[PDB]
């Protein structure tokens, strides 16, 4: 995360944090329940195996409250595409379940065409993690948030070298030096609604990190809802 | 009653009927009997921030 601030306790409950051998984080995930985690299909191919890593706030502290969870099952969305990130999502099945507590509890699913109509429509969505803090820079060992604009379909595709599908959405500044990073990729994009948190974005791709004329790109996940929901059967 | 107009007074979800709005919510919560509130089940629901500590 480019700017933005440090989460707060209890604040990003949902983040989860993708270890690949070494114990480092190369992606996020979000909590859905206790079994599953939503992450970015790319994600997939950035690490030969890797572990879910829940609770954390501090990669350099023990708090005491952090989980390590393996993965039975990667469930890849068929349509995954490497070329444009198209269909950027993939669900994980834990091999033992998480014990919600303090840090520690899933982001809600909201219905598809109340998303539409009333988390879209707002003027901003909250994205999380443990990514780059520039864009040539190093990952951060704190968990960081950043409120993020959402920007229309027309500006997105304008901006964009690549091309734009409508499972994408942009989310960002135009010129302002705040955006997601490489590490984050994977994480939540949540929209608020009257204090509750509900999954709208995957943290996807972009060119470079909160470069001038360009946004981030997060996978729409109102679009997937019914594919999440067979996923965690 | 329309859902665009402070959500139709609804917590979480709204949708529209005829001359009605209709309120819902998500797993982990039970519409209150107001048809307006959505009531955690448990100590963990989702989407809610982890700030009373148990
Ligand atoms: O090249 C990179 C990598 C990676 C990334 O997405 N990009 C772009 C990939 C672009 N596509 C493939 C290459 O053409 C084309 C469109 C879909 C993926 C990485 C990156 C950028 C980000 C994000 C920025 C804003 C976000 Cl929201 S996520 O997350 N990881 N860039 C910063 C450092 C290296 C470079
Ligand atoms: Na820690
Ligand atoms: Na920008």
């Amino acid at each position: 995360i480019v700017g933005g601030q440090e989460c707060k306790d209890g604040e990003c409950p949902w983040q989860a944090l993708l270890i690949n051998e070494e114990n480092e984080g190369f992606c996020g995930g979000t909590i859905l329940s206790e079994f599953y985690i939503l992450t970015a299909a790319h994600c997939l191919y950035q690490a030969k195996r890797f572990k879910v890593r829940v609770g954390d706030r501090n990669t350099e502290q023990e708090e005491g409250g952090e989980a390590v969870h393996e993965v039975e099952v990667v469930i890849k969305h068929n349509r995954f595409t490497k070329e444009t990130y198209d269909f950027d999502i993939a669900v994980l099945r834990l091999k033992t379940p998480i014990t919600f507590r303090m840090n520690v509890a899933p982001a809600c699913l909201p219905e598809r065409d109340w998303a539409e109509s009333t988390l879209m429509t707002q003027k901003t969505g909250i994205v999380s993690g443990f990514g780059r803090t520039h864009e040539k820079g190093e990952q951060s060992t704190r968990l960081k948030m950043l409120e993020v604009p959402y920007v229309d379909r027309n500006s997105c595709k304008l901006s964009s070298s690549f091309i734009i599908t409508q499972n994408m959405f942009c989310a960002g500044y135009d010129t302002k030096q705040e955006d997601a990073c490489q590490g984050d990729s994977g994480g939540p994009h949540v929209t608020r609604f009257k204090d509750t948190y509900f999954v709208t974005g995957i943290v996807s791709w972009g060119e470079g990190c909160a470069r001038k004329g360009k946004y981030g790109i997060y996978t729409k996940v109102t679009a997937f809802l019914k594919w999440i929901d067979r996923s965690m059967k | 009653k329309l859902c665009s107009l402070d959500n139709g007074d609804c917590d979480q979800f709204c949708h529209e009927e005829q001359n009605s709005v209709v309120c819902s919510c998500a797993r982990g919560y039970t519409l209150a009997d107001n048809g307006k509130a959505c009531i955690p089940t448990g100590p963990y629901p989702c989407g809610k921030q982890t700030l009373e500590r148990r």
